[PDB]
């Protein structure tokens, strides 16, 4: 199904809980390619690090210059779709560790106001787009957010335990403000991690953990109109 | 729960409390003009914006009244009509322009001696709701690389203002004093979000400075008792 | 002795309270109401009029009053560009201030609807060519080439069909599409025939149209 | 549509605006008598006509409150009460007139400290209802040659006025300022006609002058994008 | 001519009237209602929030920032003592303050409710032990032996299950009782195995929370 | 106008007055010291009203 030496999914048997029992659904009230859409690519290799404090990235920012579908979008700002996110942490009987995910809607980003003279300047265009390099925390209290990390627990989350199981699954629904609205002009959410154990290992195990983000539309779309 | 009567939700929100305050200098060198305008800013104060800030999406109706009287606490014979401009018209600059003159816009007007005023009006912004977050670019154009002329002056995410005049051939030779009650009518909200614990340093912006606050240090040391 | 509670705001003037008062002499009659057949009600009857739109602003002599109402079109120009329309919005300044409905939203601010326009072919008996107007899409720029005005809907206009042509833009609030007129084709005759021809077009909006905010707000002047 | 509840045509024609104003000056030179009459002239003022101008059929009743007071806002107790003459009878010219004498005409009195006050008039123009436009002769004489004697002024097409007068032996000392809201009560029309888009030069013809006039002339070039 | 009763504070103000007035404009009509499938109406969703709370507020330097979060747990400390937790009361200070219910209860005086918590082992997958946490009773003082501690309820806590482990307390009000954390046994590893290890702690309110009485008091600032 | 009416709710945590009390009035845990604020506690009563003027 995929072109090259990688066709690596996440079983059959997965275990989905539904969420106040609104399980996302098609909205068709009133008050064709299905070839292409179904086959998953998977994402490059990355490498973590001792250091690596965590990353964001912005939708759907990333997928305008990745995504094949992604180049002709950039005039058609229509786009609804929902996502399938699989987290798991291939580690050995040697590694401690535990993570943190969840989704948060509207992450603002706020301005620091540094030195003798509180005065911020325009961000340079380089930065606009950073692309895979993404950006450096500064003060990890805000994430760059100005919300403690504590309080996050108001949204959807989930705990990854290493005692049991190692790979689970989150299920998010779509939200809009509008029955239409545009998506290439209001940013849909983002996605955040934090580090809670610090890397911990003897001599003799492996020092680097693969970090694997996937992404599967759970809930297919028809799409096509002028918007 | 055995009997929920007396903890009905209408304690839970129901609270006035001072939010604004207008004087009316006789002679001053911020306002020489003699007339000022008060635009209805809730981000303005920080202690009523931490307990709006817990709502998201909410469209309502407003309710005022107005009281005036003397730091001693006299009242005085005076009478005042309200004028109100939809804030879709610009606001007035000089005293020369013509918002005075409008005759199209609707007044209510009402004495003191009678018992105290309530005046409602409509939800006029041509938006659905109100938006206290925005995870973007406000201005709603088509072009998304230049900025406007009139940026930093954006009257067109508030809900206008009050012009305020005296009746009489000559102007008034009294300051008043007045102070503003604010409420809600109806409580509706959709997405919980957490609220502010460290100050604010700017108005318009939740930006922080580089000394951190922690939320207490009340433990002289954790290992002891 | 009837105990009552005295309200806040007493003396206060409201410019929108609705008040009725007891006539000073319940004795006079008014006249009777005149029944006519047709009867009319709603506002909505301006909602289909059609007006006209003209872009050619630019002479303001007395001796060329006239001419304005129209945009000639000639053989001369080759494969250029016809007319350039602003942006679609009634509360800016442009053609659609003559319109009723932006007279009507001077008092507004929120609007949203649907636009339509038609075209009727006004040539020679003989003459033969194809004519095309396409609306570009909202998201996609300004037609740089016909290639990027053909993806957006485009209709086919004969000449053999006058007006029955209908094209409509699904919905426009307030950030928005364009739109934008080429020269098909050069429109050419053979001798004996006029080298000068001229083009009649619509605006009209659809029942979709609605209201939301009032705005204290006076154009005059 | 899908909803109209919030469409309601309540909003689209209530608006209170200014419409006129009154003064009472001491001594002066243009009102020297101490006393002025005021019709209702709504063809007076072109900002109030322009929205008058796009009906034809219409007969309503009439409501108004009259507020008086300082420019410094200071409320004072005093205390009027208004008299009407019907239309049909003559307005006085001098003070020695029978107008003031007269006891058949109707009255109502009202004080200041109690509500604002609400009152009507009945519809008492002896034809159907008022013509803005007349496409022909304003009289209806059988003379269709001649002029006649009161020509310029014709209060027969007009609504009458009011009569203003000091309760006291002696003439009152304070003179008070007065505006007046008007609204309409009853909206129903017939014919609909375009209404105006160039200035007004004479307040009673809608003639023009030789300097014409442009809607707009943003577009620096139609050639060009 | 209506006789009527005056009845005694006119011209007061209320701060808790709840008044309703006429609108000015009778005809605009505001936007629809926006239907969604999910629909929530009550504050009682943030009662089952959980949140973290921390004993070691000792450190404030900056490069220290991450590790407050959680407490450190070494084997070089044999059967001393964990962690003492502060009397458990919102409205006083300690780890209460930033927990939601705490900052709700600031304009508020009488709270009651029960109260659990929840507890996982993130060892070794080759250790073996065994760790209780008790809840001294109200009336026993804080525990000076661990025979104390047993007399009060005690819930024994395997390695082989995780979070299971539920225990309530089953009314606090406002004095009350006291909670101490002792360690159970060392915790003891071969060579190769790591000599330090955390423990995450859970802590949650049940349905039976109330208020009674509403505060006039601003904690801020 | 007419004579002011107001009411304000029973806001007391405690389900009732009481004028009689057969022994130590705090309602703490310590039952063998003294709170820093003897003689001082306004935790019994129901509060109290502030005046200001208006003007100047």
């Amino acid at each position: 199904l995929t072109i090259g030496n990688s066709t690596i999914t996440t079983q059959e048997a997965a275990n989905i809980i539904v969420g106040y029992g609104e399980w996302p659904s098609y909205c068709s009230d009133s008050d064709r390619p299905d070839v292409s859409v179904n086959r998953f690519y998977t994402l490059d290799t990355k490498l973590w690090e001792k250091s690596s404090k965590g990353w964001y990235w912005k939708f759907p920012d990333v997928l305008t210059e990745t995504g094949v579908f992604g180049q002709n979008a950039q005039f058609h700002y229509l786009y609804r779709s929902g996502f399938c996110i699989h987290v798991q942490c291939n580690a050995s009987k040697f590694h401690q560790g535990a993570l943190l995910v969840a989704v948060l809607p509207e992450y603002v980003i706020g301005t620091v106001a540094g030195g003798t003279g509180t005065e911020d300047s325009h961000p340079p265009y380089k930065q606009t787009q950073p692309g895979a390099d993404g950006f450096e925390l500064q003060h990890p209290y805000v994430l760059d957010a100005g919300i403690p990390i504590s309080q996050l627990t108001v949204c959807p989350h989930q705990w990854i335990n290493l005692r049991t199981n190692n790979c689970a699954t989150i299920i998010v629904p779509y939200i809009n403000a509008l029955p239409f609205d545009s998506a290439l002009n209001h940013c849909n959410f983002g996605l955040l991690v934090v580090p809670i154990s610090p890397l911990d290992y003897d001599q003799g195990a492996t020092p680097v953990i693969p970090i694997t983000i996937t992404l599967a539309p759970m809930c297919s779309e028809f799409a096509g109109l002028r918007q | 729960s055995h009997s929920t009567a007396e903890t009905t939700l209408d304690s839970f929100f129901s609270r006035a409390g001072l939010v604004g305050e207008i004087d009316l200098p006789l002679e001053g060198t911020t306002n020489p003009n003699g007339y000022a305008n008060w635009d209805i800013d809730i981000t303005g104060y920080a202690q009523m914006r931490r307990k709006v800030e817990l709502f998201t999406y909410m469209r309502f109706d407003a309710e005022f009244t107005f009281v005036a009287c003397t730091p001693t606490g006299q009242v005085v014979p005076q009478l005042l009509q309200y004028m109100f401009v939809p804030p879709g018209a610009p606001k007035p600059d000089s005293r020369e322009s013509l918002a005075w003159q409008t005759a199209t816009n609707p007044s209510v007007f009402v004495k003191l001696s009678d018992p105290p005023a309530q005046v409602s009006v409509p939800f006029m912004s041509p938006a659905s709701a109100y938006q206290w977050f925005y995870d973007g670019y406000p201005t709603f154009g088509e072009h998304k690389q230049e900025k406007d002329l009139e940026y930093g002056a954006c009257p067109n995410n508030m809900m206008g203002t009050f012009s305020v005049r005296t009746v009489g051939t000559s102007k008034s030779k009294y300051p008043l004093v007045i102070r503003i009650y604010m409420r809600m009518k109806h409580v509706r909200a959709w997405i919980p979000r957490p609220m502010r614990n460290q100050n604010y340093l700017f108005k318009a912006n939740p930006n922080y400075a580089g000394n951190f606050i922690k939320p207490t240090g009340a433990s002289r040391t954790a290992i002891t008792t | 002795g009837f105990p009552t509670e005295l309200k806040p705001g007493t003396n206060q003037f409201l410019t929108t309270d609705d008040g009725v008062s007891a006539p000073i002499l319940p004795n006079f009659h008014p006249t009777p109401c005149i029944h006519i057949p047709g009867e009319v009600r709603n506002l909505l009857e301006l909602c289909q009029v059609e007006t006209i739109l003209e872009v050619n602003n630019v002479p303001t002599n007395a001796t060329s009053l006239m001419e304005r109402l129209r945009f000639p079109v000639s053989a001369q120009a080759g494969k250029g560009e016809l007319c350039a329309v602003f942006r679609a919005d009634p509360g800016r300044s442009g053609p659609w201030q003559s319109t009723l409905l932006g007279q009507l939203c001077g008092y507004y601010t929120q609007w949203s609807g649907s636009l339509e326009v038609t075209f009727m072919f006004t040539g020679s008996f003989m003459a033969t060519g194809k004519m095309l107007i396409a609306y570009t899409p909202p998201g996609g720029p300004l037609p740089k080439d016909r290639a990027t005005a053909m993806l957006g809907t485009h209709v086919i206009w004969d000449f053999g069909l006058q007006s029955s042509v209908t094209l409509v833009i699904p919905w426009i609030s307030n950030t928005t599409g364009l739109v934008s007129i080429w020269y098909q084709t050069n429109y050419v005759v053979p001798i004996g025939a006029p080298n000068t021809a001229y083009i009649i077009a619509l605006a009209a909006a659809q029942k979709n149209f609605t209201m939301q905010l009032c705005k204290d707000a006076s154009d005059i002047l």
